């Protein structure tokens, strides 16, 4: 396993945030959102082909801007933080330390 | 009066159940420009059995095989089009985006409710009296009952009803004895549950209407029609001719209407054993396609979608206890010419629906508008030197029956 | 104005020169900011408090 | 316009000058690129983990 780090193309139209957040960095945010666009083919090549395919819809861009490609699909990244119960096992073995949660 | 602001108020709109529910799998990307108009799936095969004190077949007639096919077409365009001087459209509208809101949903509404025309123009099963309407728990329960009567397993089985009944549904369920959690539910949202009766019901405020049509007199079969199976094979249509009509009356019967053989009952479809509502027994019944007139004479001929047939000698297709043969009485549901929504219900694979892509047109700007997972194909053009702009939406569906044993419509029932 | 039977507006083209000095202000903090810092007293353990 | 029944345009010509300063703080930032660094505290092994 391993941390990677991507890059975020058109932030002003993917990225939104829980609007009770008010600080800079967004850490007091509860859910956020991240879209990018994709083909039909690609669309079809993951996830299945079976359904067909709906997208998001905020009718944000085609302000001043032609537009002929309608082979574009948007699908969106939803992010949640949960408070749960998880229970912690504390395996005491004295050899090469012992308090180990 | 001269400031006008830029929000412009809003409208009504409608709901959309009947794209969601019905098969957009196997029907889709099948009609490209190599297939050409049309296109055909098979059918399931059915076999009969012999039974001898020792197996002598020598003489009697062995399984035949025939296979069926179900065809689907394409329908008409979904067309809107509107024309403007572009000066006085861009007085306080730019980007030409206050047309494009309104129009999506013109386009898909007009889809929705030819395919719910279609689904209630080829559906063959009926249920109840159409005057009456729903208003109790069994009203629901007995579509789920005749679609396991019937024998239909694979796939899930589909109800749709106005925002009216469901609020009857909704305050019967507020009498309940001993559900905390429905009878809350019932008081405070007023939402009935996802599985109501053993059958997925859902509610739809936007769905087509229909009106009966004038008939009178006691209907009878003239010439005994044609039910083998070869005749039946492509299509699971029947044409047949009635006497005892009125004597010269145009559009006697409508499409959508309902034609009841009184003598010719259901069968179960594997055991082929005839159906009983736990008093009577149920009859075949049919629904009309296309309008059709009553000329002098009072002979009527109509064309309906559901065949009973009776085929002596490949019995394993049989559908119905009895031939249709000359003589036979018939009857017409619900009254003269009322006016009633009816109430659908249908299995999964009973209706397809499907969209052809469209070209760009050439030399001509063009962009594409999504909807609920639709299409559609957006022209401008500049034709006329009188400040004469033009614009234009696209959208071309596909529809095909399969069975049409597997859907119709529903009333209640006193 | 009504402007013969319509409601053209006055163009109103906005040049911020008033940002200037104050981003200058804005960037002079940022480059040197401040802290809270104690001074120790005349005692012999007031140096390791304050530390 | 119309333009005796026809639709002439009007001419357009764009000559940008605004994105000189946004080339240059874009250089400015990309000739001198920052990234993360953990500092160490004051234990005994507190470099390594830092390293």
């Amino acid at each position: 396993q391993r941390i990677a780090i991507e890059p975020i193309y058109d932030p002003s139209r993917s990225v939104w945030f829980d609007p009770d957040a008010k600080k800079y960095d967004k850490s007091d945010a509860l859910w956020a959102f991240c879209m990018y666009s994709l083909s039909p083919e690609k669309y079809e090549a993951e996830y299945g082909k079976k359904p067909p395919t709906s997208l998001d819809v905020t009718s944000m861009t085609s302000w001043e801007y032609n537009w002929f490609g309608a082979d574009v699909i948007y699908i969106a990244k939803y992010y949640e933080v949960r408070k749960e119960s998880v229970d912690v096992i504390s395996y005491r073995h004295p050899i090469t330390g012992e308090i180990a949660t | 009066s001269q400031i006008v602001l830029k929000k412009f108020l809003p409208g009504f709109m409608s709901d959309l159940v009947l794209a969601k529910t019905v098969d957009r799998q196997l029907l889709a990307g099948e009609i490209n420009s190599s297939t050409g108009d049309s296109v055909s799936f098979k059918r399931p095969h059915q076999f009969s059995s012999l039974r001898t004190p020792t197996g002598d077949i020598s003489g009697q007639n062995k399984n035949n095989l025939i296979s069926g096919k179900a065809t689907g077409r394409v329908g008409n365009y979904i067309t809107v089009a509107v024309e403007y001087q572009q000066l006085e459209e861009a007085i306080k509208l730019n980007q030409l985006e206050e047309i494009l809101a309104p129009v999506r949903q013109r386009i898909v509404t007009d889809l929705e409710t030819e395919l719910a025309h279609f689904m209630m123009n080829n559906g063959a099963l009926s249920l109840g009296s159409p005057n009456t309407p729903i208003t109790k728990w069994s009203d629901v329960a007995q579509t789920a009952s005749f679609l396991k009567d019937l024998g239909v397993n694979e796939g899930e089985n589909y109800a749709v009803m106005d925002p009216w009944s469901a609020q009857r549904l909704a305050d019967a369920q507020t009498g309940l004895h001993a559900s905390d959690q429905l009878v809350r539910t019932a008081w405070e949202n007023a939402q009935i549950p996802t599985n109501f009766g053993g059958i997925r019901a859902l509610m739809s405020n936007g769905l087509a209407s229909r009106t009966q049509g004038a008939f009178g007199g006691t209907l009878t079969v003239k010439t005994q029609p044609t039910v083998t199976y070869n005749a039946v094979k492509d299509s699971y249509q029947f044409t047949v001719t009635l006497t005892g009509a009125t004597a010269s009356v145009t559009g006697f019967l409508k499409a959508g209407d309902q034609v009841k053989f009184t003598n010719t009952y259901w069968l179960q479809q594997q055991t082929k054993q005839a159906l009983y509502n736990g008093a009577t027994p149920i009859s075949f019944t049919a629904t009309v396609t296309a309008d059709a007139n009553s000329d002098s004479g009072g002979d009527v001929t109509v064309t309906l979608s559901g065949v009973p047939i009776y085929d002596t000698t490949n019995p394993q297709y049989n559908s119905v206890s009895r031939q249709v043969e000359a003589g036979d009485a018939v009857s017409v549901v619900g009254t003269a010419s009322q006016t009633m929504k009816p109430n659908l219900f249908y299995n999964k694979f009973f209706c397809g629906l499907g969209s052809i892509p469209l070209p760009k047109l050439h030399s001509i700007d063009s962009a594409v508008a999504t909807y609920e997972g639709f299409s559609i194909r957006v022209h401008k053009y500049a034709d006329g030197d009188a400040n004469v702009q033009k614009m234009r939406f696209d959208l071309l569906p596909a529809y095909v029956c399969f069975n049409p044993h597997m859907g119709g419509q529903f009333f209640g029932n006193p | 104005t009504k402007l013969d039977e319509q409601f053209e507006k006055y163009p109103k083209f906005e040049i911020n020169k008033v940002a200037t000095e104050l981003n200058r202000i804005i960037a002079e903090y940022r480059n040197n900011r401040i802290t809270v810092k104690f001074r120790p007293g005349d005692r012999e353990a007031s140096e390791e408090l304050a530390n």
